[PDB]
């Protein structure tokens, strides 16, 4: 099919950038003392 | 007080004997004419 | 203190995050100008008529290049060694067509890097250090001079100076081999001994010191934490490292003196690279690599090829193809 | 340099991570068709 | 590649279901 | 304390030249590789394999002598002296290029021998075996270039021949046919070697210029004792200097020296990977977008297209003599040439 | 082949000579 | 059937066995003679 | 015989001169006979 | 040290030079004669200056067959009459 | 272009003067140890 | 540590940690086999390499049709 | 220019994935009890 | 469940972060031309 | 897109220079 060529990178970054934000926050929370 | 025929002696001569023979050869070669 | 005294005190201050100094006073603006012009040109400069035959070569990203092919392209052969600053052009468009950015960049850069060397002396002096790091730096610097200034002087044109780009660098190397047989030149060979040797001794030293690190840590932590910045104790056992290396070859091939050893580490690549620079700088006046073309001849007189003659065939391919529309007469005399 | 007294540690608990990832992944599942168009 | 993308995102979502259920932070009574 | 252990005792005696178990592999193979190279470059031709003179006996000099690879028709024959080609005849064996495989194989096993030596002595002296580990880069280079590369190609003929000018030829061949300079693995190699040289230089010079005055001499080498406990130069001064000159500086010595191991070793390993690709003509030869544009647009020119023109020259002008088994006859009229030249 | 004897006469004369000169110390060592 | 190259293989095999054998014979002998002294 | 009888500096000088001689011979060979291009 | 006699001792000793003022020239002369008698050519199969080509031949005697290579070279040599 | 040239000439002269006068301003004395170097 | 049915079954197969046979034991035998293995590899290599050429063994695509 | 269409996403993930790996490790290191 | 005694904290100091980012970014700058081809 | 990518990676590297230098972990003597 003739899809938009930026659809792939757009979707990949849409997923990855906020997911990675969250993962960073979570892991640095787990690593705090107590 | 010192030995003569050692591992070192052998090593040394395995290199030095052929080196002098070879140098004799290459010397001779300098007088070869086509 | 008066304003100028205060200013001097600041310029030469040992407490600036980056040392300025008087060499720095020249270095900072020239390097900034060379850098800015270089980045803008590499991204956006139009095609440049490098060989003065109205055959413009595209170097910038926006004009069809990637990181590997792109370059700031040397100034026109028509200009030769003439000084071509922006104010010599009728317009910025002319300036760009003729490769003005190249001259602006390499002059500002050569000045700026020379001052970088001086600045290395200067700070060594302010800090109570011995002075010769700058002498080590003179080797890469001399090389830069060789390919950006001296070779163009000798050949009569900045159009034969090294291009500011990756593929352009390879272009320079191949044409150099065609025209000078640099591979068969003993100064280039000393240069190769210099950098192969430098690499060798880099790995060797690194591995010996790393191999004799004194145990200061557990297996679950990096051994690096066993060294603390500014501790007075040496962090490795040089007697153990010497015991090892001395047994690897034989004892008297190994350094027991750390100063002697580190001096070696500095001298080998620096001297080798000095000869590389001098090799470029003297092939700049066409004293070329060894020519053993047709050197072996049989009893009748038939040519008996050696590997040198095969080299010669490759060089011929380079020669006959390079700058394919620029020569009108049979000898390429510069 | 005096440390800044206004600093504060940041947290994201596991449940918030799961919720957030669900939000992102489901949003992506929704908008991706429109990104490809 | 569009199909690969759709199936990928979906698969990640199922994986997340698995972790969110079996590797949740356990509720604890005070 | 039986015969094995007595032998071990003797092998590991602390003598001028340490032997070791590894010495049994190393010394004969290293000796035969060196001796083979010297024998060949002194006395042996390459007439029947390459149509070349390659020895002192024939009139070659240090730069032009080589032990050359065998004829392409030999393929990847081990070319053993007792093999089906030479059939035990030493002279013919020399004429067929037997010394090439002799030197490459004994050399390979000698390198194994030497690295085993590094492990053995390190174990004996009580140090970590990072020297052997570092030596893995030489191994990777020798094996990728002298063994894997020709094994991917038609025959041993296209391996490097063992000679100065011969190696220069190998380089130029790789430019012309493989566009090897364009290869990012070679580029990483270059970065590792030039960066290694840089680290060698800068570390040696830095140490020598942050020395403590530990003596009264103006020549300062004697003001060191291998047994001394103190650092002989100032890491703190070194760190401030480079911090203010370059922006960043080492502060950790252990990291410094590990890094010095890491850069050139990694460089050489990457270059090896690239040559493994060139074994299959799996080159970084072209940029497809470049070629599409240039094919359609006769005014589009970059240094990349310039260099391919150079490559095309190298191939056409060197192939007939460099590849005699192919029997190339390229008439004058087909040779690529620019104007006049 | 007479050439191998004319060529390897110096080598064996050398070996013989040094054997002659080092014989007592060699016997003492062995 | 034993071809010329199978014969050559036996010659190579044998020659290698002889080289290794002589090598270890001499090494073991010399080790037996010149023993390390321990106390 | 006893070691040190012949001055190490004399040995070094003589050896060095011999090396210069043989290398000098090889460079002479570069211009005469085989390899001379003539 | 590792038990061997210092090289400094050895090479500056009279006996060393009594031995080697014979053995080194002997070897050198041996190699010399290995070339001058022409034995080198025959041992290693290297062409003399008059044995690269037959008189009117201009084609390299390149080996083109793996298993009959030996015979090829022999034929090539016979071709020099 | 003439304004550009004049400008650059003034700039370059300014910085060069800073360099020269700066190194003329008791530079040997600007070190950690022996300051009396006149 | 936790016992299981299957764990209990397999327990003997992982109970002899560190257990050795005295001295050199069967090292000589092992050596022989290593020797044989070496020669074996040497053969297949040389067959593949056409250094060793045997009747009825045509190392080619044209081996069997 | 007729570049490879996957080049963009290739470069993007090549940079982002390991970079994100490092940022995660760094941040959870900082947050560990000093 | 009883806690695993083999757990260890992981670290990446700032300098390692900077070196790592440099390696990644420069490798990308090098390889990207080839990915675009 | 290519050009944007190249320049973007370059820009990130320059920014990285800035942080590595002015926001390095300070060396501390022990
Ligand atoms: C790292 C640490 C190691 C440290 C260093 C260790 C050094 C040890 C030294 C080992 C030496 C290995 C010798 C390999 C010789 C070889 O390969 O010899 C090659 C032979 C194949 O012979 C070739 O075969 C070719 C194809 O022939 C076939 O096709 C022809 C045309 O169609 C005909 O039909 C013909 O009859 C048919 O045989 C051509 O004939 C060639 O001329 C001929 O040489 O394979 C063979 O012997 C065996 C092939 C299978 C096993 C190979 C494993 C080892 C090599 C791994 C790397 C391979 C390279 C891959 C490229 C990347
Ligand atoms: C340990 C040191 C060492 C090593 C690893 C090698 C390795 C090699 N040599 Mg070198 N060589 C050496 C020392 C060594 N050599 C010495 C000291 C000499 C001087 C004599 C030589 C002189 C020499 C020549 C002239 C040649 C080689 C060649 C070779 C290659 C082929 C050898 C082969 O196929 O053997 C096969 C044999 C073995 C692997 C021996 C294994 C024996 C097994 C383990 C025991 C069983 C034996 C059995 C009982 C015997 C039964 C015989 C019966 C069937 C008749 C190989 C790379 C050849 C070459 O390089 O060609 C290009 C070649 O022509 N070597
Ligand atoms: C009669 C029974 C029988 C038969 C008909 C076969 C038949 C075969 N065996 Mg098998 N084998 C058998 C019994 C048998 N085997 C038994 C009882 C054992 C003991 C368990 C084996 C163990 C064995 C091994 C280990 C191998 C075979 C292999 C083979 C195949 C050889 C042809 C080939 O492609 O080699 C190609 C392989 C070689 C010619 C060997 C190369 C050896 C290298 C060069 C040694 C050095 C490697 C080192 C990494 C150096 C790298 C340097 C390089 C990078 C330059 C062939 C199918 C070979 C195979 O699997 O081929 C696909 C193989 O490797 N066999
Ligand atoms: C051409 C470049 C080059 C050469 C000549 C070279 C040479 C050497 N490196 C050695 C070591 C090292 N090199 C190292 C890292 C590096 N080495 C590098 C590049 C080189 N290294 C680079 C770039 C690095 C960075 C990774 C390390 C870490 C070490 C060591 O630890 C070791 C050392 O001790 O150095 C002080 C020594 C190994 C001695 C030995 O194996 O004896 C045994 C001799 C044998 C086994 C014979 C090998 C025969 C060879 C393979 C084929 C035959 C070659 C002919 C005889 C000569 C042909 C010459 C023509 C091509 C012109 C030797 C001096
Ligand atoms: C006692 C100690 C024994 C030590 C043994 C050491 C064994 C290994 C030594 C290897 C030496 C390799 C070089 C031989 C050169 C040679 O013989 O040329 C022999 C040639 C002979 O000269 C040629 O002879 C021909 C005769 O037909 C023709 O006349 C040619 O025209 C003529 O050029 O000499 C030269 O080419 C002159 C220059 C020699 C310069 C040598 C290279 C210098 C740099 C070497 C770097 C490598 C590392 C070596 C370190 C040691
Ligand atoms: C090409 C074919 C290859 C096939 C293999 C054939 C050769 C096998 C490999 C042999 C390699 C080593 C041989 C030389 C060993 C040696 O010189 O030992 C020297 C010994 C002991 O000397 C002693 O030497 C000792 C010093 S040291 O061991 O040399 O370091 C010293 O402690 C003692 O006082 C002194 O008397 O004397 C010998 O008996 C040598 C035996 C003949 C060899
Ligand atoms: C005297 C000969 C000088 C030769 C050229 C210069 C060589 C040394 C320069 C290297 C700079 C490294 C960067 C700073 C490194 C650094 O800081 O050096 C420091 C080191 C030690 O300094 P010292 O203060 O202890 O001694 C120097 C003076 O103060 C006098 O004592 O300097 C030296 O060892 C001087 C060496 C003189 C003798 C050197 C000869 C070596 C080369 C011989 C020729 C080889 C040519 C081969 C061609 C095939
Ligand atoms: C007047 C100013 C002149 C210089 C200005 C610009 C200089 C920029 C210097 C590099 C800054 C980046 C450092 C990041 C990484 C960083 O912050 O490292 C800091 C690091 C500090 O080392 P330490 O010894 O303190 O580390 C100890 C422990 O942390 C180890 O875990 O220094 C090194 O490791 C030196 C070796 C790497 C040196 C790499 C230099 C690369 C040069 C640039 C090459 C790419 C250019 C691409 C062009 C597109
Ligand atoms: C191969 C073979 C073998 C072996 C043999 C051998 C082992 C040999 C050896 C040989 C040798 C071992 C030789 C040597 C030679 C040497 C020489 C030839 C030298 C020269 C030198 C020179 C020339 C010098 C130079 C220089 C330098 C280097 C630097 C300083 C300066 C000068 C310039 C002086 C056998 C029989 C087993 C088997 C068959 C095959
Ligand atoms: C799309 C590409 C993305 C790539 C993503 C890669 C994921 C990487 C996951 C890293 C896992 C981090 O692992 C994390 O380590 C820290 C310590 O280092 C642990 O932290 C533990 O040690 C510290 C220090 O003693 C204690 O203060 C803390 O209370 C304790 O729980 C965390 O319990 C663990 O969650
Ligand atoms: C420490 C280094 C010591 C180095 C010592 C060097 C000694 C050199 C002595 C030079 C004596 C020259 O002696 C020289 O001998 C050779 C024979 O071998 C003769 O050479 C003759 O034989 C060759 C072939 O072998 C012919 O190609 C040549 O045309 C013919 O003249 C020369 O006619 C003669 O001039
Ligand atoms: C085109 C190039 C220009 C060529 C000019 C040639 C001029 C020749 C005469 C130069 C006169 C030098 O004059 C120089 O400058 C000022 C004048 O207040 C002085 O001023 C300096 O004094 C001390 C010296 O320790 C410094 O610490 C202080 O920072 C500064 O005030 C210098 O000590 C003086 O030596
Ligand atoms: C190779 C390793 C072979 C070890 S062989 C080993 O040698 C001993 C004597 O040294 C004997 O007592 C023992 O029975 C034997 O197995
Ligand atoms: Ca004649
Ligand atoms: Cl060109
Ligand atoms: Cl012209
Ligand atoms: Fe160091
Ligand atoms: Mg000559």
């Amino acid at each position: 099919m003739e899809v938009n060529q930026l659809g792939l990178i757009a979707t990949a970054l849409f997923v990855l950038v906020p997911s990675v934000f969250l993962i960073i926050l979570y892991v640095q929370t787990e690593s705090q003392q107590k | 007080s010192y030995p003569i025929f050692t591992v070192r002696w052998v090593a040394v001569h395995t290199l030095a004997v052929p080196t002098i023979f070879f140098l004799g050869a290459i010397a001779a070669m300098q007088f070869i004419q086509r | 203190a008066n304003l100028w005294e205060r200013f001097c005190n600041w310029v030469t201050s040992t407490d600036n995050r980056l040392y300025v100094g008087w060499f720095g006073v020249i270095m900072i603006p020239t390097l900034l100008a060379a850098t800015i012009c270089f980045v803008i040109a590499f991204i956006a400069a139009p095609p440049v008529d490098i060989d003065g035959i109205r055959e413009p070569v595209s170097g910038s990203l926006l004009y069809g290049n990637n990181i590997i092919t792109g370059a700031v392209v040397p100034s026109s052969n028509a200009i030769g060694l003439h000084f071509y600053p922006i104010w010599e052009a009728a317009s910025l468009d002319e300036w760009l067509y003729n490769g003005g950015p190249y001259q602006l960049i390499i002059f500002h850069f050569l000045l700026g890097a020379s001052c970088y060397m001086g600045r290395q002396w200067e700070l060594s002096y302010r800090l109570g250090m011995r002075p010769w790091i700058c002498v080590a730096y003179s080797a890469p610097l001399a090389s830069a001079f060789a390919v950006f200034l001296i070779y163009p002087i000798g050949q009569g044109s900045f159009s034969d100076g090294m291009p500011l780009g990756i593929s352009g660098t390879f272009n320079f190397m191949i044409v150099f081999q065609a025209e000078h047989n640099i591979l068969m030149h003993p100064f280039h060979q000393l240069g190769v001994a210099g950098v192969f040797g430098g690499a060798l001794f880099c790995a060797m030293h690194g591995s010996l010191v790393t191999s004799s690190l004194i145990r200061e840590t557990t297996e679950t932590e990096s051994a690096n934490y066993g060294y603390k910045f500014g501790q007075e104790e040496e962090t490795y056992n040089i007697v153990a490292a010497h015991g090892y290396f001395g047994r690897l070859i034989f004892q008297y091939a190994s350094f027991n003196n750390s100063r002697s050893l580190h001096f070696f580490l500095a001298a080998w690549p620096v001297v080798g690279v000095w000869f590389a620079a001098l090799g470029i700088s003297t092939m700049a006046f066409n004293l070329n690599g060894f020519n053993f073309n047709h050197s072996v001849i049989d009893a009748k007189g038939n040519v008996i090829n050696t590997w040198a003659d095969i080299i010669n065939r490759a060089n011929l391919g380079m020669e006959v193809m390079h700058e394919r529309n620029a020569h009108n007469f049979p000898l390429d005399l510069a | 340099m005096e440390p800044n007294p206004n600093r504060q540690p940041v947290e994201l608990n596991r449940t918030s991570l799961y919720l957030g990832l669900l939000l992102i992944l489901v949003l992506a599942l929704l908008f991706s068709s429109y990104f490809f168009n | 590649m569009e199909t690969i993308t759709y199936v990928f995102i979906f698969a990640c979502i199922i994986a997340l279901f698995f972790f969110a259920i079996f590797f949740r932070e356990p509720p604890r009574i005070t | 304390r039986g015969w094995f252990d007595i032998l071990d005792d003797w092998l590991k005696r602390d003598r001028f030249v340490f032997v070791g178990w590894s010495g049994i592999l190393l010394f004969p193979c290293a000796y035969l590789a060196l001796g083979g190279w010297l024998t060949g470059t002194t006395f042996v031709t390459s007439w029947y394999t390459h149509g070349l003179a390659s020895s002192y006996l024939e009139g070659c000099n240090f730069l032009t002598v080589a032990v050359s690879t065998p004829a392409n028709s030999m393929g990847h024959s081990l070319l053993l002296l007792w093999g089906p080609e030479a059939q035990g005849d030493f002279t013919r064996w020399c004429q067929l290029g037997g010394l090439w495989t002799f030197i490459a194989l004994h050399g390979a096993f000698g390198l194994i021998g030497f690295m085993l030596r590094q492990f053995e002595i390190a174990r004996l002296v009580g140090v970590r075996p990072y020297n052997a580990i570092a030596f893995s880069a030489p191994i990777a280079v020798f094996v990728s270039v002298f063994l894997i590369y020709p094994l991917g190609q038609s025959s041993w003929f296209f391996a490097p021949s063992f000679g100065v000018a011969a190696i220069f030829r190998f380089l130029l061949f790789f430019q012309g046919f493989h566009n090897w300079t364009l290869n990012p693995f070679h580029m990483m190699g270059v970065a590792g070697v030039l960066g290694g040289a840089l680290l060698c230089a800068i570390h040696g010079a830095t140490v020598e210029n942050t020395l403590f005055q530990d003596g009264e001499g103006a020549s300062t080498f004697r003001a060191f004792n291998p047994t001394q406990a103190e650092e002989t130069y100032s890491m703190v001064t070194a760190n401030r200097f480079w911090s203010q000159i370059f922006g960043i500086a080492f502060s950790n010595k252990r990291w410094l020296h590990f890094f010095m191991l890491f850069v050139p070793v990694t460089g050489l390993w990457m270059s090896a990977i690239g040559v493994v690709g060139l074994a299959l003509n799996l080159r970084s030869y072209d940029f497809i977008s470049q070629e599409i544009r240039a094919a359609e647009d006769p005014e589009f020119e970059t240094f990349y297209t310039k260099n391919l023109l150079l490559n095309e020259g190298i191939r056409a002008w060197m192939a007939p003599q460099d590849q005699p088994h192919e029997n190339f006859v390229f008439p004058e009229e087909v040779l690529p040439r620019g104007n006049a030249l | 082949d007479w050439r191998v004897l004319v060529v390897l006469l110096p080598v064996l004369l050398a070996a013989g000579w040094a054997v002659r000169n080092i014989l007592p110390y060699a016997v003492k060592q062995v | 059937t034993i071809t010329p190259s199978l014969k050559g293989f036996f010659i190579g095999l044998l020659s290698g066995a002889v080289v290794l054998g002589l090598t270890f014979a001499v090494l073991i002998a010399i080790s037996q003679i010149d023993k390390v002294q321990r106390s | 015989s006893e070691g040190g009888r012949i001055p190490l500096w004399i040995v070094a000088t003589v050896a060095g001169m011999g090396v210069i001689v043989i290398v000098g011979l090889f460079f002479y060979g570069a211009y005469a006979g085989l390899g001379s291009s003539l | 040290t590792t038990g061997e006699r210092p090289f400094s001792d050895i090479i500056t000793s009279v006996r060393y030079w009594v031995i080697h003022s014979i053995t080194i020239p002997a070897l050198f002369i041996a190699g010399w004669l290995f070339v001058s008698t022409g034995l080198a050519y025959d041992v290693f199969g290297t062409p003399r200056p008059d044995s690269y080509y037959a008189q009117e031949q201009r084609s390299i005697p390149l080996v083109t067959d793996r298993f009959e290579a030996k015979q090829q070279v022999e034929t090539f040599l016979e071709q020099l009459k | 272009m003439e304004t550009l040239k004049i400008t650059v000439y003034i700039v370059v002269t300014f910085f060069v003067l800073l360099f020269v006068f700066g190194f003329l301003s008791g530079d040997p004395a600007r070190n950690p140890k022996r300051k009396d170097l006149e | 540590a936790r016992r299981t049915w299957l764990g209990d079954i397999l327990r003997p197969l992982n109970s002899e940690y560190g257990k050795v046979a005295p001295g050199w034991g069967t090292t000589p035998l092992m050596a022989v086999f290593m020797g044989l293995f070496l020669v074996f590899l040497l053969i297949i290599l040389e067959i593949y390499n056409s250094t060793l050429i045997l009747d009825g063994v045509n190392v080619s695509w044209k081996a069997l049709g």
